[PDB]
């Protein structure tokens, strides 16, 4: 199948080009920063089945910024445009294009400090895994007729 | 003891494999009339024939329908199909299948599509007999 | 033959699923015939359970506590087996004719 | 006092008992004529015969309905049953019973299946006479 | 000032007393003609004649209908029965009764059930004639 | 695998590209006729003809169903038009274009709005016949 | 690109400034025959006419109405009137007006109220021929 | 006895023509028309009737499958010689007491309908007939 | 009927043959533990009668990884996957096969650190007990007739 | 009427017999026990009237099970497959049986540890109390008719 690891190294990655800030995906380290770091991590999936052998999926993927120096609400404004720029329609994940459904954006106060908080969710089908037993081609056939 | 689940279901049609099926149905209905005897006050009827009917739901992975009918409904001459059903839940203690034959299809979908949504497409159709296989 | 070892010889895996197609060929066939009056009506084509039941037989398997779905499910390597039954009329070669006065 | 819930309700059809059964239901629906009196304003009726009417939900545990009738039904020979419903709460008082006699089916469902759901089948019936046995 | 409640509502019917009614409910509907008078554009009515119709709703704690109303039914011959509905709030001024006379019911309920519902019977009537007694 | 999304939607109307369309609909529906064979209980069906049906709906942009078709429609001569509807979901393997000739329009819609609601339009017509561009 | 608001909408009737409007609508349906032509499967149609149909809704502030109709009316003298429609979104490009005329109203609302509601008025209408000015 | 069940349908009936069976049939109809004169025999208020002979009427409808109503007397009936035939209807039903059939013989038809067609409708032929003679094979 | 043991039983199994990390069933050991292990529980069944002797049954079951040691989300992203591939259609519980409707992950913190918390749901019809007295076969029958 | 101090001695009886943990009431002496005890309460009672002289009730009735011995959970989903077991269809109380529309459990943890709780609903029909005054037969009746 598409593996959730590709799609947040191909997050990730992003990121990376198009900002100057570190991104992290573990607490520990964004606690430990000196400030203005990213949080990159999937908030949440949903599989239903839609046919014998596919699912549907439903990934809700979250985005974070903490700028710590004072007098950065200014910078986060600035970076929610940039943001908006890169995830419009779609991403390429494997050689595969999936769409991007619709986008959520909120700024809220986490403990003593506000955060910017960017949403989006992605929405592809996927097959799960089967075993299938090989025969071989048919060659005599009997059939016998009677009363 | 455990009912089939319809999760487990598989189509042919015309001989190849339907990978996107939503549901199936088939239903056969009778045709009666009212007879009313002297003598008694209830009514009783009298059977005089059946119509089947039934439909199909797919999503539009791709365009099977017009390959089937198109050029031919436009000639003049409409084609008849067969399909094969088949129920096996493995909960269940047995599996159960069944031929639907002469098969005549209401209408064709050309396209249809909207923003957000993803395309399905339903089709009824009209049969005459049936032939059972794997009864449970 | 001209729809059995012409088509479904060496072309087609051997699943069930192409047993029930073959099998619904093979019946659609005998409807033509029926049609035009060479055989009688009510003719069925279905899997040899007991040449099929003796075959595994044959070979390494438990016949027991299986069930008849299960035996029929079983794949019988590259061979099919299969039973007909249709019916045809003969002629008149004997009379009874009574006669009261 | 209490009334009776319908968890404890049983099915016998043909002689054998129907396992599973979500619902039963029979009436019997009247047949009037309006008729005008010279000299009265209020409208009067007169009853002039009745019918029969109900219907069965059961879960698709097994293939009965076409064991039961399928093949009579293209041969052209309609055949008729009797279906016996026990309603015994133990809350309540008593248990009743009634015997339904000549029944009719009016169609046949020969599939129905969809991913997710668990397959149901319900049949409407119209039967003549009825019969009455441990009234409450 | 206040409105009644239905909750204080009693039924006799037959001169017995219903003790389970959830509901009970009675009205006279009236027939009128369209006429038009020349040099006028509003268009007037003519009154020609009036029916009665209601149904009650009552739990299945009895066989009541049945009892009243079954063989009589077979036999070809309709009864006909006199109903009184009461209706007593404490905190209301007053009382009201109605004597609704030549009662004759639409339909019979022989069974009727489902798994975790209780049971319930509605029977639509139609009547001729009411009296009224303690009118508020 | 994957379902095409109508997100990746475009119509060509009259050689013009429509820049706001929110679902495009195409149908073509059979005329049968119910033919019954002495010596069968099933009821065949003869395929008489076809029509085709469908609808359009867009965003009140500009006034583009006017400058069509107004002065025309009052004249006395009904104009006909040519659409032409792509779908092409990066996702999905393969695009699907579809030629819809002889489009005639059912109505006009000459203003519509409503306090705090964006203006909608949506127009029904019927067509003849189609061609298929860059089948799957 | 920004899609037109309904909030900025304005309405002239019989040369009078409507201050009170939730909305207005107006459309023209036509009339079609089906014509079978030998040799052809698919079902044309022949356009013999129209109609033109719309109606208003304002809240209840004043008698207007009664004062443009009531005496007319019952007189037997029907009056016709001519309305005018502008939708201008300033966030839009440009600007929309329509003139209605021959218009003639289907009903007519005496009074209507009811506890705790604010009151409002439609009145659907008929019109024939129309006029465009500022197409954008 | 009676039952609903007992009613013939006319779903199975079937008709052989000259011999040869007919499978496009919708519907057949034979009657026999008595002729009777009334008779006033005085001293009695109520008038009697004197039965003379009778005649016979029917009909046969089937869809236009195929030409079969030229083959058999159009080149015929120009030449100046009237073909008669005989029909055999047999009705057949599962449910009632067994089946009845019936000949009719020395059929002479009515008219020959050389074509008739409409657009968007299917096509069907109606013949009517005369007859003479009758039998009854297998009655109930 | 069917044990809610067996099932517990039958999952702790093929997470013990697929997994080389730890598995528990209750808080303490957990909590006592040096670093990333499981955590499985049933979070809920609802019963319902649908005939006279059967009831439907709804059980979500819970599955939980609490990776102690830091910069180890990343091989949560990886555990993901693998439990992914194992859910997909059904599971086999003492000869009988049951259902999987439904799945669920998400990824929230709970006290100082973020967890991992993958659920999913069985549907399955199941009998309730009860007692049958027998009965002998029927030998005389009286019938007598009159007025 | 019925009285729910006999249903929930009827329920702790019924525990009793099938259980040799100790069974309490109040949250003292659940407090002050060394380990596995059960708890027996009413959750809830909803009365609504259906007809004049009776009412309807619904009643929820909660138990529950702490453990507080290391490696008790595994005794935990035993015994909920024992209390299924019980509450299947019915039970007797006063002579009158009442149903048990439906059955509903989960395992959620309570301030350190994880509990058990098992719930159940009762519904049956019951009449309120009425004084009725008592009237003696009809002796005489006088009828005087006039214009």
């Amino acid at each position: 199948m598409l593996k959730y690891k590709e799609i947040l190294e191909t997050i990730i990655e992003i990121l990376k080009k198009n900002f100057t800030e570190s991104i992290f995906i573990d607490d520990e380290s964004v606690q430990g920063s000196e400030g203005s770091c990213f949080f990159v991590s999937i908030l949440s999936v949903i599989c239903t089945p839609v046919m014998l052998n596919t699912n549907n999926k439903d990934i809700v993927i979250s985005i974070k910024y903490l700028p710590k120096p004072q007098s950065k609400s200014i910078r986060m404004y600035e970076i929610s445009d940039e943001l908006n720029k890169l995830f419009n329609r779609n991403i390429k994940v494997t050689d595969r294009k999936l769409n991007i459904t619709k986008l959520e954006q909120s700024i809220k106060k986490e403990e003593s400090i506000y955060v910017l908080n960017f949403t989006f969710t992605l929405n592809y089908l996927d097959s799960v895994y089967e075993e299938d037993v090989v025969y071989e081609n048919m060659k005599e056939i009997n059939l016998n007729l009677g009363e | 003891r455990n009912v089939m689940s319809g999760t487990w279901g598989e189509l042919w049609l015309d001989g190849n494999k339907v990978a996107e099926v939503k549901k199936f149905q088939a239903k056969m209905e009778f045709t009666k009339e009212d007879i009313i005897i002297a003598g008694q006050m209830g009514t009783d009827t009298k059977y005089m024939g059946y119509k089947g009917k039934g439909s199909i739901t797919l999503y539009h992975v791709s365009s099977r329908m017009h390959k089937l009918i198109g050029e031919k409904i436009k000639r003049g001459s409409e084609p008849r199909f067969v399909a094969i059903s088949k129920l096996n839940d493995p909960d269940s203690y047995g599996a159960e299948r069944i031929a639907v034959k002469n098969i005549a299809f209401d209408d064709l979908t050309l396209a249809d599509w909207e923003v957000g949504v993803k395309g399905e497409i339903e089709a009824p159709f009209t049969f005459t007999e049936y032939d059972f296989l794997d009864i449970i | 033959r001209k729809v059995i070892i012409d088509d479904y010889i060496g072309k087609v895996t051997n699943s069930y699923d192409n047993k029930c197609l073959l099998i619904v060929a093979i019946k659609s066939y005998l409807e033509e015939l029926e049609k035009s009056a060479l055989i009688e009506s009510d003719s069925t084509v279905e899997i040899d359970f007991e040449a099929q039941k003796s075959y595994l037989k044959s070979k390494g398997v438990d016949l027991s506590y299986m069930t008849l779905q299960e035996i029929k499910e079983a794949n019988t390597g590259s061979k099919v087996f299969l039973k007909a039954k249709i019916k045809v009329l003969d002629a008149m070669e004997d009379i009874d004719l009574s006669i009261e006065i």
